[PDB]
């Protein structure tokens, strides 16, 4: 039931986070499906690799929504990704940060996430596991490689769409001491914390080379998918919605009908009957 | 922001609350702390209290 | 109130009710802290059917994979002991069945 | 945290608006020109300009009130009383 | 919100209303600026089209037809500026407003510690009582038998007058309070 | 994943290995001669090191050394390469051994439909 | 041409939606005119006595006494007992009883059941 | 220590392994110890070197209270209120020792757990063995008495059990 | 200075109270502080008896 | 520093900033390279995945059909 | 226990020959006093009760019940000093004189050792009571509310004199060492049945069981700030303690007569929550609020485990400090703007900070937020109910969640927000109030500290 849980969760909510506007709704729904990994992590019977992620989602994480902050900060509270651009260069070290941020947490081959969500997956993919929870969290890492896709792409990428009154300023030493100290446990942090603890699993050191590059296929086969589709919002064509645009963005009408029907049943219940 | 000494207050709560979740040895305590980092996530959530969505 | 205009300058401007305008009887069930009736994007019921179907799509597609498991070509796992007969607690003065394992 | 704004810088930038506008000569432009009677304008060119200075400003003014801003000087003095600008 | 509304909306207020909302939806579907240009020029080409009609009953049609169509291709995640209603900054300084009746019941101690801002709040006070009957007397000499039939209100006829109902418009809390 | 899974699940579950049942024939069916699996490691060596119970396989002792080697040279965190690979060496060994047995399971299961469909057509003439 | 839009109980139908919208009937006008007539005399009311220098307290509001008074003391003087009023006080103060009342006891009659054959788990069940 | 029963509250004899470096890096915890004896354990000891040096010149005693054994309910005769009085406080002080005994065997289990950590499920057998006789025979005298539970009620208990016991021994030599 | 003044008061006085109330008078009841057992390897020393913890058998090697 | 906002113009950077991002990509890079260069083993695997159809019935144990 | 009796007799003669411009000082003073002697009380016995005299003994259950009465005294005396200024001397000299005939009642039937005694002396709470509300009361319900009161509590305990008597006569004494050493089990039969019946529903009424509650919103409501204080922290509990004391005879047949009466406290607590999710009334929905807890005091009782008796204890107490805390606060609302309706005054977490702050510690002792004794209370119960069928946790959770959402709702709703404009009488908080509040919550907070001392002789 646990690993179960954790797929569904993290495939629907990088499901809704793929098709976003809010920087900050992105990075919570990007929270919100590492929590579902690391769910299916402790319901294959994994629970050390659970705590592992636990700490590298930590420091990776904290340091995207830092980043994520600075750049509301110096647009002048603007939280749209739509409004956002040009940040590449307007503001550089933000930039870098959340671009190594978002490397990590697709899992680059050897930075914090690596070292964790190498592990799940494999021990995902090895493992006595059902086979639509083993399709889900694979589907779920493609679509955590495209949403952080379309973080970068419409955040920094392109030409400006902020007002013209430019008060962008990211000199700030506070900010650049703390984005820093984040910054060097989401390279660094994952490798030593690995090698320090004590062997508590039993690796899987045998496995086909096609399963042992689950992982990076799916990222990669996520981040060109999810570029392409980007790239194709510069050309001047128009087309409406369709419906599974419409469930993906709206959250999976989830938030609609269980928030407006049983708190309604329950309020008029308890003034009309009681 | 004119609060940032409460804000300050506020995180270092959350802190201890999740101190002391992580580190209980007994449920009792364990709840102790869950239930205080949801108080503290209560009171952080709703910081501009004459937002109606944030409430 | 979420129906009511927002940019009318009401009397009271979170409740967004008026002065002396009579109140609807369920207004403590209709504040914008409550139960909300704006119009959606989407009608109700393609949201009801939409929701409704993926979640049983969800649980039938558990359901399905729970009894068509996926696993790796091996055999079980082998342990030394009596497949750990003393170290998982077993009855030390009670003898257990012998487990042996051969290699291959 | 930002600059506070002025009389004059809001006067600026809504006349640099209004004169990177192709519908409205720039030699011909002053804060007290009007969009239809002295200027040629109509009321979708009016919503336009009216569109123009919120991406400008980055504030919504609302439709009942948009209605209203028949010239320049008009849409200064709303944007100055609603940003709490006296100077 | 400083305009009083008037009983009903014309047939060319609620096209320039649509016009707005369908421009701003277009704008959230086109992210690009170059895209959102081209389409929404393309946009205002439909208005000029549709921009003469002699038949108001087909011009009433054509509206119903529009707004059908923007209900359909409305974007369900629409761009809201952070402080209009629907935006994620609205509402958050609504806890740091306080207004002078509150500021009114301080300690002496308070009161003296701003020597000279107290002397300019007493100046308003008395500009205050000193004109509240000729604002109630213009009030109640200007408004027909019946009643007031719009939220609008009169402003000072007269030289040493002030406008009526003023007090709370220019005395409310300013917009960043703290 | 894997072609096994296709191969039971989209074809016959009988000549198929079940992964619950296996193995489902005498350990020495078709070995004449078989031997034992030997185990270094002590059971009181391995209750000392205190060994998780899913840690305590047929490869323990290179386990025990790998932690004896880690915990002396404790600020040298990379130092215990070749225990490392000596452990990885093991259980990797363990799960080929565990892969033959699979496979050899399977063998005999298509041996013994073999066997049984040649008896029924001796019958059946 | 584009699908329709059905409006709910919980998700109403939009203003630009109304088939009412596009049929303005003279009198419809006047009755505009009329609320907000209504809605001006009420507002100009309180914007007085809001503005007044010499008020100290609350403007109390008849609207909300009617609310809080509808809604708390004239509920059972206008109480009439009908078969919809019976039926339904019955069902919601009866029914949640007896359905408790069944679930515990068959809950307790296997626990007891349990207990006399004893063949239930009552170790460590020191705390009571 | 002296301050506690070892008999009462078993321990196992410690077994620390010896130091055997086997690089030449200097051994941060070592340093941080050296550094936390020198700042932290000789104050605090000299602290309570000095306490411990005041309390000595005021030395007093506290005993601890001795209760002699009294006619228990099945000696009270019916409604003898002197004696059925003694004989309730009598098995309510009972009472409470029991309920500390198990306490006692609790913390021990709770405490050999945590000690022998990873395989606490072979080398805890032991305790675990005298925690389940304990709360056996803890649950037995004490099970369902009730809020009002009394001397009278725990007999009767007991009486009931040992009418069931007796039953089925007839019945199992018949 | 203000780092000196902060660190003796905030870091050094806690850890004294907390050391002197863990030694003399947590330390003091049974149970409360235990400490789980230490790992012990073949081939070892173990200190309070002076004793040898034996090496392992011979290992069939591999390459 | 004090950093004058610009209106309609690329805001004005500071080259300690500059320096500190380029030095921190060019350290990520570095790792990353240098981690792929030693210990390779973690993204390509270090042990060959046996191929059980090229296991012959001798060593699996099992005897010729007809007997 | 005549060492506390005498003082307030004597209180009596103060009050009465006081100077008109010191009433209040004295009697805050020397009730203050008066409470720190009570506090004496709590240094209870391991083995028996203390039993002073053939007529008054302390319990571990009676104790804390006790310094709650003593200590809630001068509490009142702060709150009706606030809303009693332009009374006559005599008239409040006589509030008083209710004030401390109400506390003196109290604590001679918390120390009553017969059943007879205590049956008198809980029935004369009820005239300085009904003095109290039909006299000081502000609105035109307090006749109507004082009748309710009166009536329900009379119709509940007239059987109970009835049963005392027959109990009385049957066996030869109503001591209630006598009548615990000599109990005898009670057989199944309709006499019992109906025994059974009149004490419990007695107590039931004082309670109040679901059903039986009508008379606790129109009292709380309606009667001035002191009534409702002392009505929801001791005058509650009267029934808890009853039930606990009574409960001694009926067995084994309270093992089946207690499911009508356990159904109903649990799917009344549901509704009463649920009630409280959408009132109007600030007051009536603390008076809500303190009936569902009283349903879980029920709840606790009727199963009867020692460790729901300790839960019980625990849960009163903390419920009795709770609702007087909320009681005060809305009090002050009250007295503020002159009217009871919730969302009347909002914003008041920006036009009083202490007083948002007094709010939302007040909201988060009422749902039970560990370590507070409320929660200690009501986890108690909730395991000792869990034991006794394991569909009571669902119950208990939609319970615990329901309490959750309404104090949420009802901190929300006052605090939070814009303030309402035309509201511009709410001066700052004053020095009365905050030591009101601060004297209200900090002993919750050191019960929390040293929770044996309410969980009761079962501990
Ligand atoms: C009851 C059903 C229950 C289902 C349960 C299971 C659900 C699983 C879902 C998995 C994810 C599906 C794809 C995303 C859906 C949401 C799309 C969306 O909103 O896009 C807008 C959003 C951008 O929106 P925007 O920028 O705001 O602008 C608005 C748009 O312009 C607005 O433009 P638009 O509206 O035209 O764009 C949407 C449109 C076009 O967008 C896409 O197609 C996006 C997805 C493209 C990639 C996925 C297909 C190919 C994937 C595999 C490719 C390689 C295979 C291997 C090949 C080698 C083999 C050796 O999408 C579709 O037409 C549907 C495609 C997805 C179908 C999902 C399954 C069926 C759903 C229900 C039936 C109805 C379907 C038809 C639609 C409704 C009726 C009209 O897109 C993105 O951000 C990128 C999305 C895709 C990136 C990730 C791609 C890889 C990950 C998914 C595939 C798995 C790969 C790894 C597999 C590993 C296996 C071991
Ligand atoms: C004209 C219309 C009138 C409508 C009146 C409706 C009143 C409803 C509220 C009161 C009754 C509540 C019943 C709940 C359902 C469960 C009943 C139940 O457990 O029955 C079995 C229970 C227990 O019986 P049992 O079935 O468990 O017994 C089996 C056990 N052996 C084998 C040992 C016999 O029956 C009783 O308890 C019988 C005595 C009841 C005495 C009357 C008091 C009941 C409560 C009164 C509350 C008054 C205030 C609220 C109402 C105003
Ligand atoms: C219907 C539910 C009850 C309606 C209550 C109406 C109030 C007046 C009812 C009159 C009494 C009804 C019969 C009560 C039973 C009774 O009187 O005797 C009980 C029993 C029999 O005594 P014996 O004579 O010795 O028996 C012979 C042994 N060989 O004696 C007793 O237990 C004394 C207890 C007195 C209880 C009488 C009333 C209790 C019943 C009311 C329920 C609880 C009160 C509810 C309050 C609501 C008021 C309607
Ligand atoms: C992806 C996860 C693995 C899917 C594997 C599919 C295997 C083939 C299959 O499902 O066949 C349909 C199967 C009928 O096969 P059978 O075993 O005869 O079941 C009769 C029930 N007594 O029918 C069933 O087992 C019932 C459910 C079938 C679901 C198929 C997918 C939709
Ligand atoms: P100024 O006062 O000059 O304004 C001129 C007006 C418009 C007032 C005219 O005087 C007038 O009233 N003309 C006749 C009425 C009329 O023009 N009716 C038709 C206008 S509505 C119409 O034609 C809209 C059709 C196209 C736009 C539809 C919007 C749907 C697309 C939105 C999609 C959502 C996301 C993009």
């Amino acid at each position: 039931m646990t690993l179960c849980l954790g797929a569904i969760t993290t495939l629907f909510t990088a499901l809704c986070a793929i098709t976003q506007n809010d920087i900050k709704k992105i990075v919570a729904f990007s929270t919100s499906s590492q929590l579902g990994l690391m769910m299916v992590t402790i319901g294959i019977n994994q629970p050390h690799l659970a705590f592992l992620h636990i700490c590298m989602h930590a420091f990776f994480k904290a340091m995207l929504f830092m980043c994520s902050g600075s750049i509301i900060h110096s647009l002048n509270d603007e939280q749209d990704i739509r409004k956002m651009g040009g940040l590449y260069k307007a503001m550089p070290f933000t930039t870098t940060a959340l671009i190594i941020g978002s490397l990590a947490l697709t899992g680059m081959p050897y930075l914090t996430g690596f070292y964790s969500k190498d592990l799940i997956i494999e021990a995902v993919n090895m493992s006595y596991t059902n086979a639509w929870a083993l399709l889900m969290t694979l589907i779920a890492t493609s679509l955590t490689a495209a949403y952080s896709t379309r973080i970068i792409f419409f955040a920094f990428l392109g030409k400006p769409r902020f007002p013209p009154l430019v008060l962008i300023n990211e000199n700030n030493p506070l900010l650049i001491n703390s984005i820093k100290r984040l910054l060097i446990g989401s390279i660094f942090a994952g490798f030593i914390i690995s090698n320090n603890i004590p062997p508590m699993t039993v690796p899987n050191t045998t496995m086909p080379l096609y399963m042992k590059m689950t992982a990076l296929i799916v990222t990669i086969m996520g981040f060109m998918l999810a570029l392409e589709l980007n790239n194709t919002t510069y050309y001047l064509k128009f087309k409406y919605p369709s419906q599974t645009y419409k469930f993906s963005n709206m959250l999976g009408y989830y938030p609609s009908i269980m928030h407006r029907l049983p708190t309604y049943h329950n309020l008029s219940m308890s003034q009309k009957s009681a | 922001d004119p609060f940032i000494n409460r804000f300050f207050k506020y995180l270092l709560l959350f802190l201890i609350t999740m101190m002391i979740l992580v580190t209980a040895n007994n449920l009792f305590q364990l709840f102790i702390g869950w239930e205080g980092v949801g108080i503290m996530s209560f009171l952080l959530i709703g910081w501009w209290h004459g937002r109606t969505d944030a409430n | 109130q979420q129906e009511r205009d927002p940019w009318y300058d009401w009397d009271h401007p979170d409740l967004r009710l008026n002065w002396g305008e009579p109140i609807h009887w369920d207004l403590d069930m209709y504040i914008r802290n409550r139960v909300d009736t704006s119009p959606t994007p989407v009608s109700w019921n393609t949201m009801c059917k939409h929701l409704f179907g993926f979640v049983a799509f969800m649980l039938f597609m558990f359901w399905v994979g729970e009894i068509y498991p996926s696993y790796q070509p091996v055999g079980p796992k082998q342990y030394p002991y009596n497949d750990l007969y003393l170290e998982r607690g077993g009855d030390p003065t009670k003898e257990p069945e012998p487990v042996v394992h051969y290699e291959i | 945290d930002a600059p506070p704004l002025t009389l004059e810088a809001i006067k600026d930038r809504v006349l640099y608006v209004l004169k990177l506008y192709d519908k409205i000569d720039p030699e011909k432009l002053s804060v007290n020109s009007h969009f239809m009677k002295d200027l040629g304008l109509d009321s979708l060119d009016q919503v336009e300009i009216i569109m123009a200075m919120e991406d400008e400003f980055g504030f919504e003014i609302p439709d009942i009130d948009a209605e209203k801003l028949m010239c320049p000087q008009e849409i200064v003095d709303y944007i100055a009383d609603k940003k709490d600008v006296y100077e | 919100a400083f305009s009083a509304p008037a009983a009903y909306l014309t047939h060319q207020q609620k096209v320039l209303r649509l016009y707005k909302r369908a421009l701003r939806h277009l704008e959230s579907w086109c992210v690009h600026r170059d895209k959102y240009r081209y389409f929404a020029c393309l946009m205002r080409a439909r208005f000029d089209e549709h921009k003469n009609e002699k038949d108001m009953v087909k011009a009433t049609q054509l509206l119903r037809q529009a707004e059908e169509e923007f209900w359909y291709g409305q974007h369900p995640q629409p761009y809201i500026f952070p402080e209009s209603p629907g935006g994620t900054s609205y509402e958050r300084y609504e806890c740091y407003k306080v207004p002078e009746w509150c500021l009114d019941d301080w300690h002496p101690s308070e009161k003296a510690m701003y020597p000279d801002y107290f002397a300019k709040r007493e100046q308003w006070k008395r500009l205050r009582r000193e004109s509240w009957e000729r604002e109630v007397k213009q009030l109640q000499e200007e408004t027909p038998p019946g009643g007031p039939r719009t939220e609008a209100l009169p402003p000072a006829r007269k030289e040493g007058d002030l406008p009526p109902l003023w007090w709370h418009i220019v005395t409310r809390p300013r917009e960043r309070p703290m | 994943m894997g072609a096994h899974l296709a191969r039971r699940y989209l074809g016959d579950a009988s000549k198929e290995p079940d992964p619950l049942r296996m193995p489902t024939f005498p350990p020495d069916y078709g070995f004449p001669e078989r031997k034992e699996r030997e185990m270094v490691a002590t059971q009181q060596e391995m209750n000392d090191a205190q060994l998780m119970l899913q840690q305590r396989d047929y490869c323990a002792h290179y386990l025990i050394q790998l932690l004896k080697c880690k915990r002396d040279s404790f600020p040298n965190f990379l130092a215990c390469k070749h225990e490392q690979h000596d452990w990885d060496y093991c259980e990797h060994l363990d799960y080929v051994k565990r892969m033959k047995e699979f496979e050899r399971e399977r063998r005999l299961l298509q041996r013994k439909k073999r066997r049984e469909q040649r008896e029924a057509e001796m019958a059946r003439g | 041409s584009f699908p329709k839009y059905k409006p709910s109980r919980l998700a109403t139908l939009p203003a630009t939606l109304d088939p009412a919208e596009y049929d303005i009937s003279p009198e419809t006008r006047k009755a505009q005119a009329e609320r907000l007539a209504i809605r001006s005399r009420l507002k100009r009311e309180y914007l007085l006595q809001y503005n007044d220098p010499n008020r100290l307290g609350v403007i109390e509001d008849p609207a909300l006494i009617r609310w809080t008074y509808a809604r708390s003391a004239n509920i059972y003087p206008n109480f009439r007992p009908t078969p919809k009023t019976s039926l339904l006080g019955a069902l919601f103060g009866i029914g949640p009883l007896f359905f408790w009342y069944y679930v515990f006891k068959t809950d307790r009659d296997k626990k007891e059941k349990l207990i006399q054959e004893g063949k239930l788990d009552q170790t460590f069940n020191i705390s009571y | 220590p002296d301050s506690w029963d070892k008999d009462v509250y078993p321990e196992p004899p410690r077994r620390t392994p010896a130091p055997a470096p086997q690089t030449s890096l200097p051994n941060p915890v070592t340093y941080l110890t050296k550094i936390f004896d020198l700042l932290v354990d000789r104050p605090v000891t000299l602290a309570r070197e000095f306490i411990e040096q005041q309390h000595a010149k005021n030395r007093y005693y506290y005993y601890h209270r001795e209760f002699r054994r009294v006619p228990d309910i099945t000696e009270c005769e019916e409604k003898d209120i002197l004696c059925m009085f003694e004989a309730e406080m009598q098995w309510r002080r009972d009472y409470k020792v029991d309920q500390e005994i198990v306490n006692i065997i609790q913390e021990r289990l709770k405490a050999c757990q945590q000690r022998e950590g990873e395989s606490y499920r072979q080398n805890c057998a032991k305790e675990l063995e005298q925690f389940t006789q304990v709360s056996k025979a803890f649950q037995d005298r004490y099970s369902d008495l009730g809020a009002h539970y009394s001397a009278r009620k725990c007999l009767a208990k007991q009486k009931q059990r040992m009418l069931a016991e007796r039953k089925a021994a007839k019945e199992a030599a018949a | 200075y203000r780092h000196s003044i902060f660190a003796v008061t905030h870091v050094l006085i806690p850890v004294w109270i907390i050391h002197y109330y863990l030694k003399y008078h947590v330390t003091a009841k049974p149970y409360t502080v235990v400490e789980r057992k230490p790992r012990i390897f073949p081939g070892d020393t173990i200190l309070e008896t002076g004793e040898v913890i034996p090496l392992m058998k011979e290992f069939p090697d591999q390459h | 520093v004090h950093i004058e906002p610009r209106y309609r113009q690329f805001p004005q950077l500071t080259r300690s900033q500059l320096i500190q991002a380029e030095f921190f990509s060019a350290t990520m890079w570095f790792w990353i390279l240098w981690r792929f260069w030693h210990d390779s083993d973690a993204v390509l695997g270090h042990f060959p995945y046996p191929d059980p159809s090229q296991w012959t019935d001798e060593e699996l144990g099992i005897l010729p059909d007809d007997e | 226990m005549l060492k506390i009796i005498i003082p307030t007799t004597m209180l009596l003669p103060m009050t009465w020959m006081s100077k008109h411009n010191m009433i209040w000082i004295n009697a805050t003073v020397h009730s203050l006093l008066i409470s720190l002697i009570s506090l004496s009380l709590l240094n209870q016995l391991g083995e028996n009760s203390l039993n002073f005299s053939l007529t008054f003994f302390s319990d571990s259950l009676s104790a804390p019940l006790l310094v709650l009465t003593t200590w809630l005294l001068p509490l009142m005396l702060m709150a009706s000093q606030s809303h009693l200024s332009k009374e006559t001397t005599t008239r409040k000299k006589l509030y008083i004189t209710m004030l401390i005939l109400l506390q003196l009642f109290l604590i001679m039937t918390f120390t009553a050792t017969e059943l007879i005694l205590f049956y008198i002396l809980f029935e004369a709470t009820l005239v300085p009571t009904l003095i109290i509300i039909t006299r000081w009361g502000n609105q035109t319900e307090r006749l109507n509310a004082g009748l309710y009161f009166l009536f329900y509590t009379l119709a509940g305990s007239l059987p109970l004199l009835v049963a005392l008597v027959y109990i009385q006569n049957t066996t030869g004494s109503l001591n209630f060492l006598i009548i615990h050493y000599w109990s005898h089990p009670l057989s199944n039969s309709w006499s019992n049945i109906f025994m059974w019946l009149a004490c419990i529903m007695a107590f039931m009424v004082k309670m109040p069981l679901y059903g039986l509650h009508l008379w606790l919103p129109k009292a709380h409501v309606e009667a001035p700030i002191a009534g409702s204080m002392v009505l929801a922290a001791v005058l509650l509990k009267l029934g808890g303690y009853g039930m606990m004391r009574i409960t001694t005879i009926l067995n084994p047949l309270t093992n089946y007569m207690a499911y009508p009466f356990l159904m109903l406290s649990m799917w009344g607590m549901i509704m009463t929550s649920s009630i409280c999710l959408r009132q109007t009334d600030l007051k009536s929905l603390i008076a809500y609020s303190s009936v569902s807890h009283m349903a879980l005091v029920i709840v606790a009782i009727m199963i009867q485990t020692p460790w729901s008796f300790m839960g019980a204890t625990a849960l009163m107490i903390a419920h009795g400090l709770t609702s007087s805390m909320l009681f005060c606060l809305a009090n002050t609302n009250y007295e503020r703007v002159h009217s009871r309706t919730m969302i009347l005054a909002r914003g008041l977490q920006t036009l009083l900070p202490l007083m948002a702050t007094w709010w939302l510690v007040a909201s988060l002792t009422n749902l039970a937020l560990p370590p507070s004794i409320n929660l200690i209370g009501e986890l108690f119960i909730i395991t000792a109910s869990f034991s006794w069928s394991n569909i009571t946790i669902i119950l208990m959770g939609m319970n615990m969640m329901i309490t959750a959402l309404y104090s949420l709702y009802m901190l929300i709703t006052t605090q939070r927000g814009k303030y309402t404009h035309h509201i511009n009488n709410i001066k700052p908080s004053f020095t009365r109030e905050n030591a009101l509040m601060a004297l209200h919550i900090l002993p919750l907070l050191l019960l929390t500290l040293n929770p044996k001392m309410i969980l009761g002789p079962l501990y």
